[PDB]
């Protein structure tokens, strides 16, 4: 027991306790991505929460858990998964963008405006991501704006 | 969805592996439908277990890589954790963070690995996650603080059965501490 629990805190994790390869899991993230891109959403979300908990460390797991969430308008809890997502990967804005998305619906100016800006930021950084990084400008200006209008 | 884009990748045997992911929470709803109470226990345990070595260092070393990119997510997680709390931009770039997040910060500070661990179980939600995704219409919401203690306590007996109990015992020291570091 104390060497599954070293095991544990050191990093490992349930796939590798039960043998799970890394082709395996991969098989699954597919199955997932394509349901999401299906629609079939509450699905998608099933298998997501699986990746999750076979793979606590993936952010992908987390970013695809909080879609599926954020989707079925769940964006409370889309929000939590997006956040664990972000600290597993603190220089992805995906996270902080789609979980100021959620906290806008949910009317949280002050939450989505410090997403939106920190997606904006992170996605600057990266030349790659110039749309993503416009569109949080743009909702950027909508939230402090609608923050203004209060 | 097209709300979202997710990274590009790269049929019996994925409900096999699903069924396996499942597992410990199916174990912990099951174990969970009875009077345990604690609940308010007297210094949690024992735990119970009721209902090897040499292969965790094969698995250990097989996964070295793996497991060095882990410790340095939850290093670099702790340490922007740490220069953000210092700095006045805490609420900045970190303002978005839930409050469960949060706590899994704490934990993970607490408790490394094992930390993670239950704060990623709280999160995936799994036992009583189909239920606190039906609460969402209705009044006031002090209904929220208790599912999260639900989930908390749900996650901590998956824990138990799916690794150690000495792994939930750590865990819930972990989420304990973690929970008054949050005051």
């Amino acid at each position: 027991e104390p060497a599954i629990e070293a095991f544990l805190q050191d990093g490992g994790t349930l796939a590798m306790l039960n043998d799970v390869s890394t082709d395996t899991l991969e098989q699954l993230y597919t199955l997932g991505f394509n349901q999401y891109h299906a629609g079939k959403h509450d699905e998608a979300h099933k298998i997501f929460q699986a990746l999750c908990v076979l793979d606590h460390y993936e952010a992908r797991f987390f970013l695809g858990l909080g879609a599926c969430r954020q989707a079925l308008g769940q964006f409370r809890l889309a929000i939590d998964s997006y956040s664990y997502g972000a600290m597993m990967d603190l220089q992805e804005p995906r996270f902080p963008f789609h979980a100021a998305e959620c906290l806008l619906q949910l009317g949280e100016l002050e939450g989505a405006e410090s997403g939106f800006h920190s997606a904006q930021l992170l996605a600057a950084a990266k030349p790659e991501l110039a749309e993503l990084a416009a569109r949080a400008g743009i909702m950027l200006e909508v939230v402090k704006t609608k923050k203004d209008m209060e | 969805g097209q709300g979202v884009v997710l990274p590009q990748p790269m049929q019996q045997e994925l409900d096999q592996l699903r069924k396996t992911a499942q597992l410990g929470t199916a174990n912990a709803a099951k174990l969970l439908g009875s009077s345990t109470l604690l609940n308010k226990l007297a210094f949690a345990s024992p735990e119970e277990f009721e209902i090897k070595l040499a292969d965790l260092e094969r698995i250990r070393a097989e996964n070295l890589k793996k497991i060095d990119e882990n410790q340095t997510k939850m290093k670099e997680a702790s340490e922007a954790a740490d220069k953000a709390k210092k700095s006045g931009l805490a609420s900045k770039i970190f303002g978005w963070i839930s409050a469960i997040a949060s706590m899994v910060i704490g934990a993970i500070l607490i408790a490394t690995g094992v930390g993670a661990a239950v704060g990623a179980m709280m999160i995936v939600g799994g036992a009583v996650g189909v239920a606190n995704m039906a609460i969402q219409q209705e009044t006031m919401k002090v209904l929220g603080p208790i599912m999260i203690a639900a989930e908390i306590l749900v996650a901590i007996v998956s824990i138990a059965v799916t690794f150690g109990a000495s792994a939930a015992s750590t865990a819930m020291k972990a989420v304990k501490f973690a929970t008054q570091a949050a005051d």
